[PDB]
C-alpha cells in the first residue's frame, strides 16, 4: 500500500533501498593520485581504523589486488609501488609480480 | 644516485632489493667488482700435470706469493 505519493525517493522505500557509498581509495589509486591517495586514505580511515593492524593488512591486500590487476599498464604499477611504500610494508611482492 | 652512477616510473618498477639509501649503489659496486674480478679470473686460469706442478714449485717464494690466480 503506497499511500504517500512516492517518487524516486519514497521515504519507506528509500529506507528499503538506502545504499550510500564514499569515494574509496580506489578512486585515487585507479586514477593514480599517490600522495593524495595515501593522505585521503588516512583522512577517511586512519582515525576510522579501529583495528589499525587488521585494517592495514586489509588495505595491503587490496593494494596487492589492484596492482596485480594492471600488469601491462605502467602508471598503475608505479602507483601501486608508491602506495605500498607509503603504506609501511614490503616492496618486493608487487615488484616481483 | 642513479644519475650519478650513470655519470620515476623510470625506476620505481625496477628490481633492486630495496629502495633504501645505500643498497642501490652497494649492489652496483658489488656486481661490478664480482664481474671485474671473474673476468680476469677466467682470463688468468685459461692459461704434464706433475711436471707443471714441479716446475711451478721451483721458483722463488716471493715470486710464488704473487701467483695471479692466488692474487
Amino acid at each position: 500500500a503506497w499511500s504517500h505519493l512516492p517518487h524516486f525517493s519514497s521515504p519507506d522505500l528509500v529506507n528499503k533501498y538506502a545504499i550510500v557509498e564514499r569515494l574509496n581509495f580506489a578512486y585515487y589509486l585507479h586514477n593514480g593520485r599517490p600522495s593524495f591517495a595515501f593522505g585521503t586514505f588516512l583522512v577517511q580511515e586512519l582515525i576510522k581504523s579501529k583495528t589499525p593492524k587488521q585494517l592495514i593488512q586489509q588495505v595491503g591486500n587490496e593494494a596487492y589486488v589492484i596492482g596485480l590487476s594492471s600488469f601491462h599498464i605502467p602508471s598503475i604499477g608505479a602507483a601501486c609501488v608508491c602506495f605500498l611504500e607509503l603504506l609501511g610494508l614490503d616492496s618486493l611482492k608487487l615488484r616481483v609480480d | 644516485y642513479l644519475l650519478m652512477s650513470a655519470s620515476i616510473t623510470e625506476l620505481l618498477q625496477m628490481c633492486w632489493p630495496s629502495l633504501s639509501e645505500d643498497c642501490v649503489a652497494s649492489h652496483t659496486t658489488l656486481s661490478q667488482q664480482l664481474d671485474q674480478v671473474l673476468q680476469s679470473l677466467r682470463e688468468a686460469l685459461e692459461l704434464p700435470p706433475l711436471s707443471s706442478l714441479v716446475e711451478q714449485a721451483a721458483q722463488k717464494a716471493p715470486e710464488a706469493e704473487a701467483h695471479p690466480v692466488q692474487i
